């Protein structure tokens, strides 16, 4: 009889949740014109 | 009980049904089966019905004949042949756990293990066979013609 | 034939002859499985056979060949259809697999009638588009609204092994170990030797 | 970015569509997003744990879609309380430094957030845990007198 | 080959398999099945899927 | 083009529908849809590196439904950084000369988009590389000993 | 064993990523009426 025991103690296990989600900018500022007219240039 | 009844049908039955003289193994009661116990106070939480629980399992748990890189016919100038593994039949309780249901901008992508308590279990529970009050499977052997019971 | 076939590289070319019943070989050639019971899959069954290809060759005195009738574990090209990524991209899963499993392998569709006769209809990709791992990302697949999505947006595609011919016997996975009885000798002890090399 | 309008096209005073979208990329948000029962449970893990320190403003890293992780972690900015009715969102927001613009705002990247952990109860190597019977893993444990006597455990989260 | 394999199939196989004495005729080619070859740079043109 | 209004339909101060679409075709944009992780992995190979560029940004050719290239070619004007949400894909914009009006806005014409000359390309032919173990490519190079060595590699982009 | 063997000559490699452009006009400029009224002629 001979076993390689590993004896349990409290071991720090900071590893936590993995998940998804879309990245977005900081700053996704559009440009809307506050002035009506032809885009001249 | 059902832990036994799968162990019998995965190991014993296919080895007993070709022991000589046996021309019939009946098995009791049935194998395992990934029983998806839905939880209707979790399905209403996600605005789902058991339609969309079944629809995703017939989608994401579906074995798909993908095919072959370098399949037939090739292009003139080919040197590579493989055989693409698509989505396999999903092989575990945890791999049904991450069966997806919708787009998830809650994303810990909407788990089937968030709405349905996944576990294995038998295919019907109409039979409880407690041998001496202790749970049991069984198998009823029927001897073939060539009836050599010894 | 076979001597000049040693000159042909890139292929284990050999030849043989047909008996009345063609499953034996060199006049005594036995045949043998090695079944899996304990649900070990196939690679641990293969590691058993890789150990008993060697152990067949460690007794050339009685097990005079290890002829393979299966196939070695070829590469086969995995695709991780990234499910999480795929539906949240917009595209439903049931449209992916009926693309990927009906562009590459080629689905049956229905019949058609050529010359008053029923002939099948097989949708499949053109050959130059289902041909490389690079041609994963050419399969544009519709999202929920109607904007096209490439496969390379969501199909992380690695390689892996796979035996491209899996045999089964007694309803369980198993591989066709062959062997001739020792040259001129009997297979009665060679079949006995396998049952005591079955302890390895 | 683009020019969704071009020269000649009439634009209107505060119009619906947009001309072009100026974006700033070097701090980049990732809308890390959480299920509802989890950030109840992780907020009821404040009474049991948690523990977050110091600077309880957690690190978030990616597994971006080439498989390789993003080279540096980033700051978990906040936690919403904006539970999406059809999914269950506790939508977080991880701001990341983006030096070489290897983030490209708009893809999906798997963002794992590193919640603090003082209650660090058990670990055990994988050989000592018999998986089957699935549901109830059994670790073979010594008794008091070298006569071993197994216990069922809760083998949930295989850390490596 | 396939230009031939139907000519075996549409003419010969149904004539040899009832030639006298003949049991199972195993054809070694195919019937001349309509092979839709899709073209994914034409699908992305028209925004379709298979 | 057309006249979406006719000679008498009431139009309003900035209505929704256009009257008629004028159209300038003499240069032409080609909005070119790179995937996300590919535009990631090409910039990733510009920091591995080398990879290279052509020193003048850039060159893109077309190959329409014939299988022969366009009578000329032109410039990748810019590269978007907004990944589109529902395609997961960068929109490059390739600007092409068209003194012939043989381009047509919307084709959707395949853009062969040339990038910079991988300068040390260890091109083993595909006939020799097999995967030992699972997912690990092994060329079987014989040394100067005339003895083979099964050195593992990493098998990148299968080119042809 | 007669084993044909390839010695790797490496350097030049034009990599071109062929990928689906969706062409658009250089100025679309939809003529929208600046000013209400019946389109007279
Ligand atoms: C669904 O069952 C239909 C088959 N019937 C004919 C055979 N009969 C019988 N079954 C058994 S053992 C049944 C094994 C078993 C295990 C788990 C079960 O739960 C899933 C279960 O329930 C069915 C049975 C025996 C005995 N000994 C006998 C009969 C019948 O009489 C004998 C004297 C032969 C002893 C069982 C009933
Ligand atoms: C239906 O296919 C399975 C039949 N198997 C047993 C018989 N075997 C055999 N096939 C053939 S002919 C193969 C014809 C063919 C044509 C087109 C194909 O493309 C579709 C094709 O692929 C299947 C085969 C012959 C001869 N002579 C022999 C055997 C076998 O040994 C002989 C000496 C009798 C000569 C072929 C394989």
């Amino acid at each position: 009889p001979a076993v390689g025991v590993v004896t349990v103690k409290t071991e720090p296990l900071q590893i936590t949740t993995e998940l998804p989600g879309r990245t977005s900018a900081y700053r996704i500022a559009e440009v809307r014109p506050q002035v009506s007219g032809i885009i001249l240039k | 009980q059902e832990d036994i009844s799968d162990y019998v049908a995965a190991n014993m039955k296919d080895a007993i049904s070709r022991t000589s003289g046996v021309g019939d193994v009946q098995l009791f009661g049935s194998q395992y089966a990934m029983r998806i116990w839905m939880n209707p106070n979790e399905l209403n939480k996600f605005q789902l019905t058991p339609v969309d629980v079944i629809t995703a399992i017939k989608a994401q748990n579906a074995q798909v004949a993908a095919g072959q890189l370098g399949g037939t016919p090739p292009v003139k100038g080919q040197q590579l042949n493989a055989s693409i593994i698509a989505q396999t039949r999903l092989t575990s309780t945890e791999e049904f756990g991450k069966i997806l249901l919708k787009v998830n901008q809650d994303g810990s992508r909407v788990l089937l293990r968030d709405v349905a308590k996944i576990e294995l279990g038998g295919e019907n529970y109409d039979i409880i066979a407690e041998f001496n009050g202790q749970p049991a499977s069984g198998l009823g052997i029927k001897l073939a013609t060539g009836a050599n019971a010894l | 034939a076979t001597r000049a076939f040693s000159q042909i590289k890139d292929a284990m070319v050999f030849a043989f002859n047909l008996p009345a019943i063609v499953e034996l070989g060199t006049a005594t050639g036995f045949d043998f499985e090695l079944i899996d019971q304990a649900g070990l899959g196939h690679e641990k069954l293969t590691q058993a056979r890789n150990q008993l290809l060697a152990e067949a060759a460690k007794h050339p005195d009685m097990l005079t060949s290890v002829r393979p009738n299966g196939l070695e574990d070829t590469p086969q090209f995995k695709i991780d259809i990234d499910q999480e990524k795929a539906q949240a991209l917009g595209v439903s899963i049931n449209d992916i697999n009926t693309t990927l499993g009906a562009a590459w392998g080629g689905s049956y569709v229905n019949d058609f009638i050529d010359r008053g006769r029923v002939k099948k209809v097989y949708v499949m990709s053109e050959a130059k588009y289902r041909m490389l791992p690079d041609d994963i990302g050419d399969w544009y697949v519709r999202a929920a609204d109607g904007q096209m999505v490439p496969f390379s947006a969501f199909s992380s595609s690695r390689w892996e092994y796979g035996s491209p011919r899996l045999e089964r016997y007694n309803g369980l996975p198993s591989m066709e170990i062959l062997g001739q009885a020792a040259p001129g000798k009997s297979t009665g002890e060679a079949m006995e030797l396998m049952e005591q090399l079955a302890s390895k | 970015g683009k020019s969704n309008v071009t020269e000649g096209a009439l634009v209107q005073n505060g119009q619906a569509t947009a001309l072009a979208t100026v974006q700033q990329l070097d701090p980049i948000y990732v809308d890390v997003t959480q299920s509802s029962n989890d950030m109840m449970r992780l907020k009821q893990e404040l009474a049991n744990g948690t523990l977050k320190q110091e600077n309880g403003k957690a690190k978030v890293s990616l597994i971006t879609s080439d498989g390789i992780k993003f080279p540096q972690d980033g700051t978990l900015e906040f936690s919403d309380v904006t539970v999406d009715q059809t999914t269950g969102s506790i939508t977080l927001r991880a701001i990341f430094p983006n030096p070489d613009h290897t983030m490209m705002p708009g893809m999906f990247v798997r963002a794992r957030l590193e919640e603090g952990l003082n209650p660090n109860a058990i670990l055990v190597p994988q050989q000592g845990v018999t998986r089957t019977p699935r549901g109830d893993a059994t670790v073979l444990v010594v008794g008091a007198d070298d006569k071993v006597e197994t216990r069922p455990i809760v083998a949930s989260q295989a850390i490596g």
